[PDB]
RNA sequence: UGACGGAAGGGCACCACCAGGAGUGGAGCCUGCGGCGCGCGCUACACUGACGGAGCCAGCGAGUAACUCCGUCGUGCUGACGAGGAAUUCCUAGUAAGCGCAAGUCAUCAGCUUGCGUUGAUUACGUCCCUGCCCUUUGUACACACC
C-alpha cells in the first residue's frame, strides 16, 4: 500500500491514557492542512515525523 | 459549563478538527439565541478564541463557502 | 568458665507481648515523643 | 632553554603526562612508538588528535608521553587527551594563537572530551 | 531417519498442535499423590470445590496417542505442545515411546512434573519436558495460529494449508476442555475455524486437521 | 521583590529564610517562578510568585552562582558558577532533572539566546563560549582577551599589558535575532561580536 | 549541637544504600528501610567510592545517609551519618526478620509516623535518641496511624513498627515492616568519610566490666 | 603471486618467492575438486566430493565465509563469474548446473 | 584553473607513520575503510534519529548518552548497534570484543555485497523498524488489545534489538560465529528478504496490529 | 600527618621552592 | 610573612573571586576567605606548580 | 477546631502502569532461619571452545585476572548433567552485570565480610489509566489575570 507520513505538531496532555501510549495531534506531510489525533507507543517529541498505515481513523482513550 | 477552568485548556485541545467544526456549528446555533448567549458570553468567547487560535492553521486552509 | 559480654537476647513471645502491652499503654495515652515545628 | 610544555590528561584513574618540545616529529608513549600502542583497536582513538588536524602541525614538535594507572581504554583516552591539549598549549605559547584557536575549534567540534575531562559525578537523585 | 526436531529449529513446514486445559493438579494424601480424575476420588475434588466433569487427562492422553500413532508423527512434521490451564507448557519430542495406557501415562506425568525433565533409555536427548512460557517462545515466528471452533464457519483445510509454503509453520489450538467458551487462547489465535457444522470431539477434530495437512502435503 | 509597573508599587517580597545577600536573578517568561542566586549559599532559590512562599531551594554547585537565566521558550534554566561549571535544570513537569557542563575557568555572565536553544557564557580567562543546550555540545568560543584595553590605574605598579584586573567580561547579552553578542566588563571597552563568524566587529571605548 | 540549628525547621531527606556488590536479600532489606523512613530514597551502591559518594551527597544537600552491611544475606550493620560534619552512629543488627520473608500482605502505609523511645535514660541515651529521631519527618498530625517503637532493653534497641487504631474500648495493633535488635557500637563526630575524627563513644569489648554495666 | 593446488582433503597455497606452502586449508572432510579465485582475488571457492561447496576468504585460511550445499552429487567444478563479484557457477553430477548468488 | 597550496614541505616526521593512516588524514573513514559520506537514510522519519552525519574512526565514543531523554538518539548508529550487541548475561562489559566482531562482520558484509556496509546497516535498520504494534489494554481483563503507532525512537531501538538478538539466537548452537551470523542477518534485512529474524518479527507484529486494528 | 595532608591548602607558597623540587 | 604578602598584592598577583586586588587595605568578609587565590599567569603560581611538577600549561598558567 | 462518610481536584511511588535488564526457582557443596521445608553465597552443565606459545594494563596494604595476537585441533555430554520451567523478586548512569586485587581496623565476618581497581551496557526518564499511598476542598497572598 501507499503509506503516509505525518509530522507531530502537539503532544496531548491530561488524556486518560493507557500507560505507555500517548495521544498525539499529528499533521500530514504530502499536504499541510489535515491534522489527526493518533496515539503512539514509544517516546515522542514535538516535530518528529511518523509513518501511518491509516489516514481515516483517529483514536480515542484506552483505559 | 461543568468542566472546570484548569483542565479546559486541554479538554478542548484533545478534540479533532471535525469536532472543532461542529463546535462552530454549535456557536452558530447558540448565538442565534440571545437569551443564553448574553449569560455565557465570556465563557463562549474564551473557548471560541482559544479553539480557533489553536486550530488556525487548518481553519484558514479549509475551503467551505458556507463555513 | 567466664565470658566477655551478655549475648543477644533471643526474642520470646513473652518479651514481645510485654513490649506490645507497653506500646498499647503508650499509644492509648498518646504520651509519645516526636518533633515539633518552628 | 629549549622550548617545552607539559600537559596532563586524565580518564578514571589513568594519568598521562605529555612533554611537548620543539623537535623533529617523533611521538612516543613510554619510549614505544605511537604505532605500537595496544589494544590495537583504539589505536585510532590515540591517532585522532594527530589525524584530525594533519601531521604538518606535528612536523616541528616531538612529544613524549608517560602514562600510569587505569586499564586499557582509560589509558588510551588519557593518551589522546594529553596529546591534544599538549599540542594546543604549545601553539598557545610558542607559535600562532590563531593556530591555537583553530586547533581548539577543530577539537571542540569533534569532541570536547578530547580537551576537558568530565570529572564531577555522580548524582544523588 | 528423518530429522526429529525440538524448538531448536523454528523454520520448516510443520503442523504444531497445542492442547489446551489438560489440568494437572496433584494432591498428596498422607501415602502418595492423586491427580484430577473423576475416578481417583470423590472427596478431594469436592474439597477443592470445582465440579466433577472437568477432570480430563485421559481425553488429552487419547488425543496425544491419536497423534503419536498418526503418520505425521512418524514423518517428522509434528512437535507436540500441551499446556495445563495453570500454565504448564509441556512439550513432547517425537523420539518417544509413550505409555500406551492411562495409568503409566499418569504416573509418568508426576515424574515429569517433579523432575522438570525425563531422559531416554540411552539418554542422549531429553525427549519430554516442561519448558518456558509463553508458548510463542517455542513455536515459530511466522506461525499462523488457528484453533478448534464451534460457532464459526467451515473451510477446506487442504487448500487452507496449500496456499502457504515451507517458509511457514501452522499451529492449531485443540481445546480439550469439557464444555464452555473457547476463549482460553484468544490472545494468540487470530483466525477461528472448525471443519463441521456441529461440535466435534478433540481427537477427531485434531485428526481432521491432521488428515487435511496430510492431503495438503500428500502424506 | 516584585514591582508592578502600572500601579508603580511593590506587591510581593520574597526572602530566604536567613537573610543572605542575593546576586543574580531570573524569572520564568510565563511569570510563575522566580529564581535567585547568592554568593554564600551555593543554591538556587525558587519562589512561586503568585503565592509568595518559598517553593524550594535546588542545589548542585559548590561555589557561588554567578549568573542565572531562564530559556524563553522551553523554560529550562541555565546557571553558571565559580565551580567552572554551567548547569542546566529542567524544573517543571514531574522530573526536576539536572545536567552539568564543565568549562575551562570559572564562569561569569551567562546569557542565553532568544530561541532558547543555546547559551553564551563569559569565562574568567578572557574567553566566551557558546553551548547548544539540546546537547551539551559547545558550538564555538571567542577568545575575547587580547582585544579589551584595560587601563592602568593611577596607583598600580604593573603595566597595563601584564595587568589582569579586567581581562575578561562580566556581562554579555545577545541581540534579538540571536546573532551578535554585546559584552562589557570592568574595563573601559564594550565590544560586540557576531557568533556565526566568531569575530570582533566593533569595540567601543 | 548540630540539631538545634535545623531541628524542626527543615524536614530531612535520607539516602539509604547498601554496602558493595550487595545481595538480593540485602537490597530487599534496604528497600524496606526506605519504606520504613519517610522521604528516603534507596540508591544503588556499585562502584561508588565512599569519599566521592559522601561529598557528592553533601553537595546535593541531603541530610542523612544510611549504609547497610550484610553477611550471607543476613543484614548485620547499619550506619547513620549526619552531613554538615555531623555525627555518625553505627550499629549492629541481631534479630532481623523482614516482611518480604514473612508476609506479602500488600503495601505499607508511608504515613508520617509517630515515635516512641523507651528508657533512653543516660546522656548517651539522649544523644542516641537525638540521632534516631532527627531522621523522621518533623511534626506529624494527631490521627497519624503508624508508630515506631525504639525500646532500650539492656543496650539492645528493639525496633518495631506498628499501625495502631483507637477503638472506644481501647486501641488494637498491627505490627508491620522490619524487626530489629540493634545495638550501638561506635559513634564519631565526623562523617563516614574520614576514620580520623574523634571517637565520641565506642563500647569497650575487652575491659573486665564488659558485661556488668548498661550504656557502657 | 600466489597460487593454489587442489590436494585431497586440503587446498595448498604457495607464493612466488618461497616456493612452498605459505597457507593451506585442511578441515575438509572429503576429497576436494575445484579451487577458484574470484576476479578481485580476495576470497576463493572450493568444491568437494560431498557436494557442500565452500567459499572462504583467501590470505586467511582459518575462516570459512559460507559453505552452501549444492546437489548431493559431488560438486566437480565451481568458478565465479569472470567479471561479476557476487554470482558463482557450480556443477555437480546432477545433470544441471547452478548460478548461485553469494 | 585554480589551486590552494597549504603544505609546503611534505609529511616526513621522525616516527614514520603508516601510509594508510597518513592517507586517512585527508578524510575520515570508519575503521579507515568506509567513508561515512554518500550514505543516506533511504527512509524519511528516521533521518535525524540515526546519527550518520558525524563521522567517527572506531565505534567506541565514550560520550554520555543516557542522562537526558532523547540524546541516545544522537550517538552514531554503528556503536548503537554494538552496544546492543554486547547485551547478554554471558558477555557484559566486553565492548572491545563487540567492536572487533562487528568489524569482522561489516568487513565480510562488504566482501560479499560491495556497496558499503554502513549503507547496508542503515537501510537494514529502516527496513527492520516496525511501523505499528498493539498494546495489551485491560478491557475487563479479557483478551483485549488495540493497535497504536510507533514513535521513531522506539522504531530504531526495537530494530537494533531485533537484529542483535536475532543474530545471537541464530548463532547459538551453530558452526557460524556471531560475526558472520550478524552479517547474513544484516544482508537479509537490507534486502528485506523476509528470511531473517528481525524482518519476520516486524511483519508479524504489523500483521497482528492490522488484524486487531 | 594525614590531617596535615588533607588540610594541605594548595596555595602553600614559600621562597624555598626553587631549591626544593 | 606579611611584608611579603604586601609585596605580592602590591605587585598584583592575588584576587578574591574574579576581581584582582591592588590595595592592601581591602579587608575580606567571612565569605571570601575561601576564594583568596592568585591570578593565573602569576609566575609564583607557575613556580609552585612546577615545584610540585603539576604544572599544567593548557590552562595557560 | 464533635464524629462518620461521599464527591471533586492535585501530587507521589520500580512494594504502580509502560519498556527492558539481571537474577531466583533445575544440579552439587555450604552458612543461616523455621519445623525435612525455606533462602543467601561458592562450583558446574556453553566452536562465547580446547590447546602451545607471545603480549601488555590495574588501585586500595606496611605492629622487632581479563583481554589481545600468533600457529594447531575442532565439539550430542557427565559411572548424576545440554542453561533452569511454572511464576516470582529486584533494578534507572559510570546504574545492572563480568573480571580481579588487597586488607581483616574493640560490634559482624573468614564457608566470608569490607574496601579498591578494571571493563561497562539495554530500556523509561512519561503517565496517573491499573495497584495503591498522600494532600487539599476559603486562593486568602500585596498588584495583573483567572476562579
Amino acid at each position: 500500500t501507499p503509506v503516509t507520513l505525518a509530522k507531530v505538531i502537539k503532544v496531548l496532555g491530561r488524556t486518560g491514557s493507557r500507560g505507555g501510549v500517548t495521544q498525539v495531534r499529528v499533521e500530514f506531510l504530502e499536504d499541510t492542512s489535515r491534522t489527526i489525533v493518533r496515539n503512539v507507543k514509544g517516546p515522542v517529541r514535538e516535530n518528529d515525523i511518523l509513518v501511518l498505515m491509516e489516514s481515516e481513523r483517529e483514536a480515542r482513550r484506552l483505559r | 459549563l461543568r468542566i472546570r477552568m484548569s483542565q479546559l485548556e486541554d479538554a478542548l485541545m484533545v478534540m479533532p478538527f471535525s469536532y472543532v467544526l461542529k463546535f462552530l456549528k454549535f456557536i452558530d446555533t447558540v448565538m442565534q439565541n440571545k437569551t443564553l448567549l448574553h449569560s455565557h458570553l465570556p465563557l463562549i468567547c474564551k473557548n471560541l478564541f482559544f479553539i480557533i487560535k489553536f486550530n488556525h492553521k487548518e481553519l484558514v486552509s479549509q475551503k467551505n463557502e458556507e463555513l | 568458665f567466664d565470658r566477655t559480654a551478655k549475648p543477644v537476647p533471643v526474642i520470646t513471645s513473652e518479651v514481645t507481648e510485654s513490649l506490645e502491652d507497653m506500646i498499647r499503654r503508650r499509644i492509648q495515652d498518646s504520651n509519645f515523643d516526636d518533633l515539633q515545628r518552628r | 632553554a629549549v622550548p617545552s610544555v607539559q600537559t596532563f590528561g586524565k580518564k578514571k584513574s589513568a594519568t598521562a603526562v605529555a612533554h611537548v618540545k620543539a623537535g623533529k616529529g617523533l611521538i612516543k608513549v613510554n619510549g614505544s612508538p605511537i604505532t605500537l600502542v595496544e589494544p590495537e583497536i583504539l589505536r585510532f582513538k590515540v591517532y585522532e588528535p594527530l589525524l584530525l588536524v594533519g601531521l604538518d602541525k606535528f612536523s616541528n614538535i616531538d612529544i613524549r608521553v608517560r602514562v600510569t594507572g587505569g586499564g586499557h581504554v582509560s589509558q588510551v583516552y588519557a593518551i589522546r587527551q594529553a596529546i591534544a591539549k599538549g599540542l594546543v598549549a604549545y601553539h598557545q605559547k610558542y607559535v600562532d594563537e590563531q593556530s591555537k584557536n583553530e586547533l581548539k575549534k577543530a577539537f571542540t567540534s569533534y569532541d570536547r572530551t578530547l580537551l576537558i575531562a568530565d570529572s564531577r559525578r555522580p548524582e544523588p537523585k | 531417519a528423518p530429522p526429529v526436531l525440538t524448538s531448536k529449529d523454528k523454520i520448516t513446514k510443520r503442523m504444531i498442535v497445542v492442547l489446551a486445559m489438560a489440568s494437572l493438579e496433584t494432591h498428596k494424601i498422607s501415602d502418595k499423590y492423586v491427580l484430577l480424575n473423576c475416578d481417583d476420588h470423590q472427596g478431594l475434588l469436592k474439597k477443592m470445590g470445582r465440579d466433577i466433569s472437568e477432570a480430563r487427562p485421559d481425553i488429552t492422553h487419547q488425543c496425544l496417542l491419536t497423534l503419536l500413532d498418526s503418520p505425521i508423527n512418524k514423518a517428522g512434521k509434528l512437535q507436540v505442545y500441551i499446556q495445563t490451564s495453570r500454565g504448564i507448557l509441556i512439550e513432547v519430542n517425537p523420539t518417544v515411546r509413550i505409555p500406551r495406557t492411562f495409568k503409566r501415562f499418569s504416573g509418568l506425568m508426576v515424574q515429569l512434573l517433579h523432575k522438570l525433565s525425563i531422559r531416554s533409555v540411552n539418554s542422549e536427548e531429553k525427549l519430554l519436558k516442561v519448558i518456558k512460557n509463553p508458548i510463542t517462545d517455542h513455536l515459530p515466528t511466522k506461525c499462523r495460529k488457528v484453533t478448534l471452533s464451534f460457532d464459526a464457519p467451515v473451510i477446506r483445510v487442504q487448500d487452507y494449508i496449500e496456499k502457504l509454503d515451507d517458509d511457514e509453520s501452522i499451529c492449531v489450538f485443540v481445546g480439550a476442555m469439557a464444555r464452555g467458551k473457547d476463549n482460553f487462547a484468544d490472545e494468540y489465535v487470530d483466525e477461528k475455524v472448525g471443519l463441521s457444522n456441529y461440535p466435534l470431539s478433540a481427537s477427531v477434530a485434531c485428526s481432521k486437521f491432521c488428515h487435511g495437512a496430510e492431503d495438503a502435503w500428500n502424506i | 521583590r516584585a514591582w508592578d509597573l502600572i500601579r508603580y508599587r511593590n506587591f510581593r517580597t520574597f526572602t530566604g529564610t536567613e537573610r543572605i545577600q542575593f546576586n543574580c536573578l531570573a524569572v520564568d517568561p510565563s511569570g510563575e517562578v522566580v529564581c535567585a542566586g547568592s554568593l554564600d549559599n551555593f543554591d538556587i532559590h525558587v519562589w512561586s510568585v503568585q503565592t509568595g512562599q518559598l517553593l524550594d531551594a535546588l542545589s548542585g554547585h559548590e561555589g557561588p552562582v554567578s549568573c542565572l537565566s531562564f530559556s524563553q521558550e522551553n523554560s529550562v534554566l541555565a546557571s553558571a558558577s565559580w565551580d567552572k561549571t554551567i548547569r542546566i535544570w529542567s524544573i517543571f513537569g514531574r522530573s526536576q532533572q539536572v545536567e552539568p557542563i564543565e568549562v575551562y575557568s570559572d564562569v561569569l555572565a551567562l546569557s542565553m539566546r532568544p530561541d532558547g536553544k543555546e547559551v553564551a557564557v563569559s569565562t574568567l580567562k578572557g574567553q566566551i563560549s557558546i553551548f547548544n543546550i539540546e546537547d551539551a555540545k559547545q558550538v564555538g568560543n571567542i577568545d575575547c582577551r587580547k582585544d579589551i584595553i584595560s587601563g592602568r590605574f593611577n596607583q598600580d605598579r604593573f603595566t597595563a599589558k601584564n595587568s589582569e584586573r579586567s581581562k575578561f567580561f562580566t556581562t554579555i547579552h545577545y541581540s534579538f535575532d540571536g546573532m551578535a553578542i554585546v559584552a562589557g566588563g570592568n574595563n573601559n571597552s564594550i565590544c560586540l561580536y557576531d557568533v556565526p563568524n566568531e569575530v570582533l566587529l566593533k569595540r567601543f571605548i | 549541637d548540630e540539631y538545634a540549628a535545623t531541628s524542626g525547621i527543615m524536614d530531612p531527606r535520607i539516602i539509604v544504600t547498601t554496602s558493595r556488590d550487595p545481595s538480593t536479600r540485602l537490597s530487599q532489606f534496604a528497600k524496606e528501610i526506605k519504606l520504613l523512613f519517610p522521604n528516603a530514597v534507596r540508591l544503588n551502591r556499585g562502584n561508588y567510592v565512599m569519599p566521592n559518594l559522601v561529598d557528592a551527597c553533601k553537595k546535593s544537600g541531603t541530610t542523612d545517609l544510611v549504609v547497610l552491611h550484610e553477611h550471607r544475606g543476613v543484614p548485620t550493620s547499619l550506619t547513620i551519618s549526619h552531613f554538615p560534619h555531623g555525627p555518625t552512629a553505627q550499629f549492629s543488627l541481631h534479630n532481623v526478620v523482614m516482611r518480604h520473608d514473612i508476609i506479602n500482605a500488600g503495601n505499607q502505609s508511608e504515613v508520617n509516623p509517630h515515635l516512641i523511645f523507651d528508657n533512653f535514660t543516660t546522656a548517651l541515651g539522649k544523644r542516641v535518641v537525638c540521632i534516631l529521631k532527627h531522621l523522621f519527618n518533623a511534626g506529624p498530625k494527631k490521627d497519624s496511624e503508624r508508630v515506631i517503637t525504639f525500646a532500650n532493653r539492656g543496650d539492645f534497641i528493639s525496633v518495631r513498627q506498628h499501625v495502631y487504631v483507637r477503638t472506644r474500648e481501647g486501641v488494637e495493633i498491627a505490627e508491620v515492616g522490619p524487626r530489629f535488635e540493634m545495638r550501638l557500637f561506635e559513634l564519631r563526630l565526623g562523617t563516614l568519610e574520614n576514620k580520623d575524627a574523634d571517637v565520641e563513644w565506642q563500647l569497650r569489648r575487652f575491659i573486665r566490666t564488659a558485661n556488668k554495666k548498661d550504656y557502657l | 603471486h600466489d597460487f593454489a593446488v587442489t590436494s585431497s582433503t586440503r587446498v595448498q597455497i604457495f607464493s612466488s618467492r618461497t616456493r612452498q606452502v605459505i597457507k593451506t586449508f585442511s578441515r575438509f572432510k572429503d576429497v576436494v575438486y575445484s579451487a577458484s579465485f574470484r576476479s578481485d582475488g580476495k576470497l576463493l571457492c572450493a568444491g568437494d566430493a560431498t557436494g557442500l561447496v565452500s567459499v572462504y576468504d583467501s590470505y586467511n585460511p582459518r575462516t570459512i565465509l559460507l559453505s552452501i550445499n549444492a546437489s548431493t552429487h559431488p560438486t566437480h567444478v565451481t568458478k565465479f563469474h569472470t567479471q561479476d563479484n557476487k554470482i558463482l557457477a557450480t556443477a555437480s553430477d546432477d545433470r544441471v548446473t547452478r548460478l548461485w548468488d553469494i | 584553473d585554480f589551486e590552494v597550496v597549504e603544505e609546503f614541505t611534505p609529511v616526513v616526521l621522525a616516527t614514520p607513520i603508516p601510509e594508510e593512516v597518513q592517507q586517512a588524514q585527508t578524510e575520515i573513514k570508519l575503521f579507515n575503510k568506509w567513508s561515512f559520506e554518500e550514505v543516506e537514510v533511504k527512509d524519511a522519519s528516521l533521518v535525524d534519529y540515526v546519527q550518520v552525519r558525524q563521522p567517527i574512526f572506531v565505534a567506541h565514543t565514550a560520550g554520555r548518552y543516557a542522562n537526558k531523554r532523547f540524546r541516545k538518539a544522537q550517538c552514531p548508529i554503528i556503536e548503537r548497534l554494538t552496544n546492543s550487541l554486547m547485551m547478554n548475561g554471558r558477555n557484559n562489559g566486553k565492548k572491545l570484543k563487540a567492536v572487533r566482531i562487528i568489524k569482522h562482520t561489516l568487513d565480510i558484509i562488504n566482501v560479499l555485497t560491495d556497496q558499503n556496509p554502513i549503507q547496508v546497516v542503515v537501510d537494514a535498520i529502516t527496513n527492520t523498524g516496525p511501523r505499528e504494534d498493539t498494546t495489551r489494554v485491560g478491557g475487563g481483563g479479557a483478551a483485549r488489545r488495540q493497535a497504536v503507532d510507533v514513535s521513531p525512537l522506539r522504531r530504531v531501538n526495537q530494530a537494533i534489538a531485533l537484529l542483535t538478538i536475532g543474530a545471537r539466537e541464530a548463532a547459538f548452537r551453530n558452526i557460524k560465529t556471531i560475526a558472520e551470523t550478524l552479517a547474513e542477518e544484516l544482508i537479509n534485512a537490507a534486502k528485506g528478504s523476509s528470511t531473517s529474524y528481525a524482518i519476520k518479527k516486524k511483519d508479524e507484529l504489523e500483521r497482528v496490529a492490522k488484524s486487531n486494528r | 600527618l594525614r590531617e596535615k595532608a588533607k588540610e594541605r591548602n594548595p596555595d602553600e607558597y614559600y621562597h624555598a621552592m626553587h631549591s626544593r623540587k | 610573612t606579611i611584608q611579603d604578602a604586601v609585596k605580592f598584592i602590591e605587585q598584583g598577583h592575588v584576587r578574591v573571586g574574579p576581581n584582582l586586588i591592588n590595595d592592601p587595605a581591602y579587608l575580606v568578609t567571612r565569605n571570601m576567605e575561601d576564594y583568596v587565590t592568585w591570578v593565573d599567569n602569576s609566575k609564583i603560581k607557575k613556580t609552585l606548580l612546577r615545584y610540585r611538577n603539576q604544572i599544567d600549561d593548557f590552562d595557560f598558567s
